[PDB]
Order: structure tokens, then sequence, then C-alpha cells
């Protein structure tokens, strides 16, 4: 039964070594990426979270009629 | 090009105030396109001088920039006198 149907117990145990390795990986990624999410929404100097501003290339430089401005 | 003639003699005989006003503005919408004398009107808008005219400062590679008002360079208005 044993070399028909099943195998051997190191099989499982690495499987189930890898399969830890991995949850651990992606759990750490996910705090990471909580602590990431936060920090750039409160600070906002990060790709993420970036609203639109007014472009500078709208701006007019030329004489205006009026010395001042 | 037959029965349009019909239709336009049956028009004028009817209602010529449609065909009147229906001619005077195709004839409004097609002209300004082969007038040559819209570019004319663009130049003399375009030369009215509302503004100051702002000068530049002389850096030495302005040889298309007059000196003086009586310079010969710069645009010339000689074409609108004679128009
Ligand atoms: C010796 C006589 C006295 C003792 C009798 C003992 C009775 C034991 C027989 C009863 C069998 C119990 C059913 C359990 C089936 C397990 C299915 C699975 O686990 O097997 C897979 C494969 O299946 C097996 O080949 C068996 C499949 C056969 C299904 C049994 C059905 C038989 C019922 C009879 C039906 C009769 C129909 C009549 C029609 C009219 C294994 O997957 P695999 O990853 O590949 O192999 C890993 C091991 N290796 C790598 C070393 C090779
Ligand atoms: C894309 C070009 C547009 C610019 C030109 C037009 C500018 C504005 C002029 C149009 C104003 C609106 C016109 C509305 C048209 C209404 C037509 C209609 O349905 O009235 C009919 C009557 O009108 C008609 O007969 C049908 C259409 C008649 C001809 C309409 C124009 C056809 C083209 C004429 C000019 C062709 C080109 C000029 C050639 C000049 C000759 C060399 C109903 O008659 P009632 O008075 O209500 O009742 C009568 C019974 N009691």
């Amino acid at each position: 039964i044993a070399r028909t149907f099943y195998d051997g117990p190191e099989k499982n145990y690495e499987k189930t070594m890898a399969i830890l390795q991995i949850e651990a990986e992606k759990a750490e990624l996910r705090l990471k990426e909580l602590e990431v999410r936060r920090l750039m929404r409160a600070r906002g100097d990060g790709p993420w979270y970036q609203y639109p501003t007014i472009d500078k290339a709208l701006i007019d430089h030329s004489p205006k009629t009026t010395p001042d401005n | 090009a037959g029965r349009i003639a019909s239709f336009l003699k049956n028009a004028w005989a009817k209602e010529p105030v449609l065909v009147a006003s229906f001619a005077i503005g195709g004839l409004a919408i097609i002209l300004p396109s082969l007038s040559p004398y819209t570019n004319y009107a663009i130049r003399i808008n375009r030369a009215t001088p509302y503004n100051y005219p702002v000068p530049l400062r002389d850096d030495g590679n302005m040889p298309d920039v007059p000196s003086h008002p009586q310079d010969p360079q710069g645009p010339s208005l000689e074409w609108l006198k004679n128009l």
C-alpha cells in the first residue's frame, strides 16, 4: 500500500517547508505594503497618492500691456 | 439636374422669400473662402497697435530689429496706404 499509493515523508516535509516560506514572505510583503501606503499618503512624496496641480506650461510669459505685470 | 430646375421654378413661384434667403445664406457661406481680400482684412486687424510695443534689449545680434521707428527695418504699412 505504501509503495503503490503514497510517498515518503521527506516529500511532504519539504513541500510544507516551501509553503511556509512562501506564506511568510507574503505576510511580510503585505505588512510592508500597508506601512508604505500609510507613509506615502501622509507625506505625499511617493509615486502614489499624487494629486494633480496646475500645469506651469499654461502661463503666458509675454508683455502684459502694463509695466508692473 | 432636370427635376431640380422644376423644383426651383415652383419654389420661386410659390415661396420666393425662402428662395431669396437660402440664396443669400449660401452666397455668404461660400464666397468668403474664394475672396482674396480676407487676408488683407486679417493683416489690417493685425496691424492695429492697441498696446505699447515693448522695446527689445540690444544684445548685438538683431539685424532685423530697427534701432529707431524711422529706420528701414521692421514691418511696413505701405501696402495699406494704397488700399
Ligand atoms: C492483496 C490482496 C489482499 C489485500 C487487499 C487490499 C485492498 C486495497 C485495494 C483498495 C483501494 C482503496 C482505494 C484508494 C485509492 C487511492 C487513490 C490515490 O491515492 O492513488 C493515486 C493513483 O491511483 C492508483 O493508481 C490507484 C487507482 C485505482 C482506483 C481504485 C478503484 C478500484 C475499484 C474496483 C471497481 C470495479 C468496477 C467493475 C465494473 C463492472 C496515487 O497518486 P500518484 O501521485 O499518482 O502516486 C503516488 C505514489 N507514487 C508516486 C509512488 C507512484
Ligand atoms: C446649409 C445652408 C444654410 C444657410 C442658408 C439658410 C439661412 C437661413 C434661411 C432659412 C431659414 C429657415 C427656413 C425654414 C424652411 C421651412 C420650409 C417649410 O417647410 O415651409 C413650407 C413651405 O415651403 C416650401 O414651399 C418648401 C420648400 C421651398 C423651397 C425652400 C428652399 C429651396 C432652395 C431655394 C434656393 C436654392 C438656391 C438658390 C438659387 C437661386 C436662383 C439662381 C410650408 O409652407 P407654410 O408657409 O408653412 O404653409 C403653407 C400653407 N398655408
